[PDB]
């Protein structure tokens, strides 16, 4: 009980995200080995506002950061 | 010390307001990141929160507050002025501080909105895929008398490609694109055949969290114009069905060109409420 | 050759250092996974260990060394730069190499700091529950004149302990744009914000790294207190604390920002 | 070691300072080439950058730093003395090191300063035309309680022709022309019907990178004198609306000649802040 407060989010096999692996373990949840198991979070959002505030990323930029992030788990 | 944003006069909501119809008694629900209730130029009268840890009367993003301002900013000695400044304003928090959410959280808000009797539903949001629980949430809301509006998306256009998002692509939901002050299409605005109408979505100025104001872009700003343009038709002709308020807004629109880009065109609140 | 993380000038700690106040002779304890003492950009002067098998001069995790860097990385031709680079730095290891600790482990750390006369405690760590011994330890540290700082937690009212104790300064995170970070906790106990997103600092094995968390924000405040005390060596724990929050730059609702972004230059006037 | 530039007593700002009002708690955004924050006689509280690759608190040009020092050079033991030396100074960078910037960047800075509750905007910049966006920004800013001041231009006069550029030419902005230490108009100072007030703009001594001082000419130098004056008014009358402040400056000005060339006259803050 008692973990470091870094935000290195991890996807629990139960469909809930934990702030880092140490919290993942305190809860007794297993890693999901699939970020899809946590759709609609932030690192993996299924929604987004429709505000236009474009971001680089590559060719298929993104209307906003949420739209860019709608591509799971990435760095 | 109160300016009228260029959106109000451009859709002619000022003409209708001048007749005394400002949307009183009409209950409009903003499904967004919440609203800054304590904002001087906003009267949030109800709502519910579907994000853990945060209430419905706070906005940690800004978006929600800036969407609701475009709808029902208090007609007073200060701030800005909304399309339907007399509306009963409800804050349904379905998004997080980052402007993101799950299909489940949105379905929840829709359902809450149907149960508590919202006259208008605004959704400045949209994923690329739909979900049957959300197509069901809206279909069961539209059929029950609730007018459902949503941003068409900011995916632009290339070729015949349909770039409309959900829940804007549903036939039971009014897909609203975005234009600028000159009535020209915002080059970021989603194209498609589900596209129904256009509205101010370029340099839109409205309320913003912690008692201030901001100028935003996107079809998210376009939506609360149509959402508010509905709250007006219902203060002047408060006996129309959801389908009548809707048919009126689209029929009496100003054609701006191809409906694959402009839909019906820029809504005319004055004409739709004649 | 030296790199100034954006967070230092953001809380305006460079301005204070420019005056000639760098935290000299201020004793700061980092209760963490330990500190890589041999790192060229860090000077560990003492500490203690409550982790079976490990001394205080190593860090098998990385977290402890990052946090310490933000507090006191050496003002150099090298690496990065801390908020209070002249500070007297102590490693108090209460978390293992996996980053986990027990309430009694953390309590031992607190008590050691109180007994050894630390001016500041940083606790970039948290739990769901508290513990009476822990509440008792922080209360007593603060009452004896220790500025106690902790990361408000990244849970996002989901503030945890020991940040949730009122004898402890609860610190949230902002980014280089002064915006609240999504992961930053919210609630009634949130006291101040500091940089916690994209924070670049010393990292174990004579290197450096960029981390995210209210764990990165906490040490900015801990360092901010060292700066204030090197300038006004005579202030009480509550004086320093109030001086940090009463001069914070307003950011918005206190539920999300507390008093807002710390400003050491103001706080140290 | 502190020098008082002649401009300060000329507008009688030295009188109002002696009354105990120095713009304390008034927020002023300098929309320019940034500011050399690390400068000894300047205190940059914050701001934003809308110039890629450049931070807001550096100044590779010198222009903005100079303008900042005229508004708020620290009243102390060195350098020069601003018109309102207790002002909360913000550096909004919308021009790069070369001195150039786009319409969108400048608009961005005006929108930011609005959102962020600045009390006063200084824009020592302009061009032959503005933009619908730039206009909407200044109107909204003015309607919010922000005194908006701009240099009128340096295109001089020739017969009947109007040489006021934007944003100065906008009516929600105070267009500021320049005079010398003799209260005579500067041959470069733009003219037109929108010219509102005059202020020192020739041989203006102020702060300059790096940690030095420089004498410049232009209406860019004049604008910040009015900007500071507005801050002084507010420090004595925190109650005043943007218009009340603005009108006080223009209707207590010392007469200097025909308004096409001198506007309503040379600002007098002592009279303005009565």
């Amino acid at each position: 009980a008692p973990c470091p407060h870094t935000y290195k989010p991890v996807c629990g096999a139960n469909g809930e995200v934990y702030d880092n692996e140490c919290f993942l373990n305190k809860a007794g949840i297993e890693p999901a080995e699939s970020w899809e198991t946590c759709r609609g979070h932030e690192l993996c959002p299924s929604v987004c506002t429709e505000e236009y505030d474009p971001v680089c990323v590559e060719g298929k930029i993104y209307g906003n950061r949420c739209m860019q992030s709608h591509f799971c788990g990435k760095v | 010390a109160q300016t009228v944003p260029y959106g109000i006069p451009l859709i002619k909501a000022d003409k209708v307001q001048a007749q005394g119809f400002k949307g009183a008694n009409v209950k409009v629900a903003v499904l967004d990141t919440g609203i800054q209730a304590s904002h001087p130029d906003l009267n949030v009268v109800g709502g519910a929160s579907f994000v853990a840890g945060e209430a419905y009367n706070t906005d940690g993003n800004g978006h929600g507050t800036h969407v609701a301002g475009t709808v029902a900013a208090l007609d007073n000695t200060t701030g800005v002025l909304g399309v339907a400044p007399s509306v009963s304003l409800y804050a349904v928090k379905v998004l997080n501080s980052s402007g993101s959410g799950s299909y489940s959280g949105i379905v929840s808000g829709i359902e809450w909105a149907t149960t508590n009797g919202m006259d208008v539903i605004n959704m400045s949001l949209g994923g690329a895929s739909g979900s049957t629980a959300m197509k069901q949430a809206v279909d069961n809301a539209y059929a029950r008398g609730v007018v459902v509006v949503a941003a068409a998306g900011n995916s632009g256009s290339s070729g015949n490609t349909n770039t409309i998002g959900y829940p804007a692509k549903y036939d039971s939901v009014i897909a609203v694109g975005a234009v600028d002050s000159n009535s020209n299409r915002a080059s970021f605005s989603s194209v498609g055949a589900e596209l129904e109408v256009m509205a101010p979505g370029a340099g839109v100025y409205s309320t913003y969290p912690t008692n201030t104001y901001a100028t935003l872009n996107g079809t998210s700003m376009a939506s609360p114009h149509v959402a508010g343009a509905a709250a007006l038709i219902l203060s002047k002709h408060p006996n129309l069905s959801a389908s009548q308020v809707r048919n009126r807004l689209s029929s009496t629109a100003t054609y701006l060109g191809s409906s694959f880009y402009y839909g019906k065109g820029l809504i005319n609140v004055e004409a739709a409420a004649q």
